[PDB]
C-alpha cells in the first residue's frame, strides 16, 4: 500500500525538511561513537511516505488522544532512525519496533536532534555500524532517517541526565 | 511493548544535564506515529 514520492530539491517543502535535518544537528556525549563524527549532513533525497490505511489508523487514534486531552493532540515532527525503516514505512510502527532497553520503558523513541536519531540507524549503540564497512562513522554509505508526525497528547515529563 | 504512564499518552525526556540537548519522546502505541518523509543522506567529514 505504501508510494515514495521523490520531492524536489527545489520545493519549499524539500526546503524546510532539509531545514529542520541540518539545524538539529549537535555534539554527543559518546565522542561520534555511535553515529560518527560530523557536523552537517549531504542530504541525498527525501521522500513523502503515502499509504492510506496508515494514514486513517493514525488520524483514528489521533481524534481519540485529541479529545481525552482539550482538544489537543500535541502533534511534533520527531526524527525516528532505525534499521527497521524499510518495514516502518511499509507496514507501520508497532511491538517489533521497540527500544526494550530504553530508558523510559520498552516504547518506539523519537528525537527533536537528528544527530540522535542517527545515533540509532545501524543499531543500538549504532551496532556494527554500516553493512560494508562495518563503520560507525562511515562517510560512504547512505542512510536513513524518518521524519515523523507525532500525537504526544498528555505527555509525562521526565527529567533526566 | 509497554504502557503509558497512567493518565497520560507518551512521555518526554528533558534533558537535565547536556545543556545543548534537546527533548526525546516514547510513545506506547504504534498508531501515534505516521512516518511522513524518508531522508536518505550520508554524514559529512569535519573539515
Ligand atoms: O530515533 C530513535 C530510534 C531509536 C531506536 C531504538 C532501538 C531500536 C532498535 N531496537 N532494536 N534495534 N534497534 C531502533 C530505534 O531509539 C531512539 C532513542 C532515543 C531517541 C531517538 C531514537
Ligand atoms: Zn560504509
Amino acid at each position: 500500500g505504501t508510494i515514495l514520492i521523490d520531492l524536489s530539491p527545489d520545493d519549499k517543502e524539500f526546503q524546510s525538511v532539509e531545514e529542520e535535518m541540518q539545524s538539529t544537528v549537535r555534539e554527543h556525549r559518546d565522542g561520534g561513537h555511535a553515529g560518527g563524527i560530523f557536523n552537517r549532513y549531504n542530504i541525498l533525497k527525501i521522500q513523502k511516505v503515502c499509504n492510506k490505511k496508515l494514514w486513517e489508523r493514525y488520524t483514528h487514534r489521533r481524534k481519540e488522544v485529541s479529545e481525552e486531552n482539550h482538544n489537543h493532540a500535541n502533534e511534533r515532527m520527531l526524527f525516528h532512525g532505525s534499521p527497521f525503516v524499510n518495514a516502518i514505512i511499509h507496514k507501520g510502527f508497532d511491538e517489533r519496533h521497540a527500544y526494550i532497553g530504553g530508558m523510559f520503558g520498552a516504547g518506539i523513541y523519537f528525537a527533536e536532534n537528528s544527530s540522535k536519531s542517527n545515533q540509532y540507524v545501524y543499531g543500538i549503540g549504532g551496532g556494527t555500524g554500516c553493512p560494508v564497512h562495518k563503520d560507525r562513522s562511515c562517510y560512504i554509505c547512505h542512510r536513513q532517517l524518518l521524519f515523523c508526525r507525532v500525537t504526544l497528547g498528555k505527555s509525562f515529563l521526565q527529567f533526566s541526565a | 511493548m509497554a504502557h503509558s504512564p497512567p493518565g497520560h499518552h507518551s512521555v518526554t525526556g528533558r534533558p537535565s544535564v547536556n545543556g545543548l540537548a534537546l527533548a526525546e519522546y516514547v510513545i506506547y502505541r504504534g498508531e501515534q506515529a505516521y512516518p511522513e518523509y524518508l531522508i536518505t543522506y550520508q554524514i559529512m567529514r569535519p573539515e
